[PDB]
């Protein structure tokens, strides 16, 4: 019963394990947790695409070689987060945690997945230059030291005008500012202002309506979202989750039925039945903790607050 | 073989 090869890649860091033909999403997944040394995993699940091209994460529940993954070498993994906090700041406990978040979002702002005005851009790179260079210092750190570093989305390169040592001038007049501040708030502060940008934490997925006009349907942290195919920044109509009582599905199609039975029902139709599913199962995901983040902390989660408090407080 | 499939979300059920 030979072995599969898996390869399953942190943000920063690439793990090689060996699954079979009847090991678990949720055993591959306990185990990268373990191996990495996250907690708070909730947030989490290991990212894949299928063998007709779509990006999706894998379910736990059914068995790893039980589901489309494409058929390479090493089934290939990322260990990315799934599920996006309704505020950065008090839901993202651990060091770790709070980490894997920043270098995420970093990576898909430096990707233009998430899109970010230049002016915004430039702040965000010079906290990220704070967290990895410290405080800026003359001496050592002298004109162009950021010549070789990714910083800026490349929408604000190619779509502008000033060279790339400008653009180092201007990050680096930031950095100067955000002087005595430790990489852990640097990397924080980073995640705040991303977490308000049109784009940060949406999943968004190819869907028409029923005349057959191109649309996005986005499912984030708050509920759904109908976009405009030109507009994936601002919703032409969005579905809070208090104002659905019932979201279902039949092969291609989907409605969402409107809490308000004065109201009529919003129905968009899908590519493949696998989009459905997976619209359904992310739905799902974002609700289940959007309650119990309305609810009392769990004593696990308050000790890990509590625990959390004293590894930044002080001494004598 | 599996093609249906809903969540019920406001509902008075869940709160």
């Amino acid at each position: 019963p030979k072995p599969i090869n898996v390869r399953v890649t942190t943000m920063d860091a690439e793990l090689e394990f060996a699954i079979q033909p009847n090991t678990t999403g949720k055993q591959l997944f306990d185990q990268v947790v373990k191996t990495v040394g996250l907690r708070e995993v909730w947030f989490f699940g290991l990212q894949y695409v299928d063998s007709k091209g779509y990006s999706t994460w894998l379910k736990l529940n059914k068995k790893v070689t039980q589901q489309d993954v494409k058929k390479e070498n090493p089934l290939q993994f990322k260990f990315r987060a799934k599920f996006f906090p309704e505020d950065v700041s008090e839901e993202l406990i651990q060091e770790i945690t709070q980490r894997l978040f920043f270098l995420q979002v970093k990576e898909a702002i430096l990707n233009d997945e998430i899109y970010c005005p230049p002016e915004t851009a430039v702040l965000l790179a010079s906290y990220a230059v704070q967290a990895k260079y410290g405080d800026y210092n003359k001496e050592i750190h002298k004109p162009g030291y950021l010549a070789n570093d990714r910083l800026l989305p490349q929408r604000v390169l190619e779509q502008h005008k000033l060279t790339k040592e400008q653009w180092e001038e201007r990050i680096q007049n930031w950095h100067e500012e955000h002087r005595g501040m430790l990489r852990e708030d640097s990397m924080m502060e980073y995640l705040k202002i991303a977490q308000d940008l049109e784009m940060y934490g949406v999943n968004y997925f190819e869907i028409k309506n029923k005349k057959g006009t191109e649309l996005w349907l986005g499912v984030d942290a708050l509920g759904l979202n109908i976009y405009e195919h030109d507009d994936k920044l601002t919703p032409k109509i969005g579905f809070p989750w208090s104002e659905i009582r019932n979201i279902s599905f039949n092969d291609k199609k989907f409605v969402i039925k409107p809490i308000d039975k004065k109201a009529p029902d919003f129905v968009f139709y899908a590519p493949r039945l696998r989009i459905n599913k997976r619209i359904l199962a992310l739905c799902m995901g974002n609700h289940e903790l959007y309650m119990r983040r309305r609810k009392p902390d769990t004593i696990e989660v308050q000790q890990m607050k509590a625990q959390a408090r004293v590894d930044s407080s002080g001494r004598i | 073989k599996r093609r249906t499939g809903a969540l019920t979300l406001s509902g008075g059920g869940k709160r």
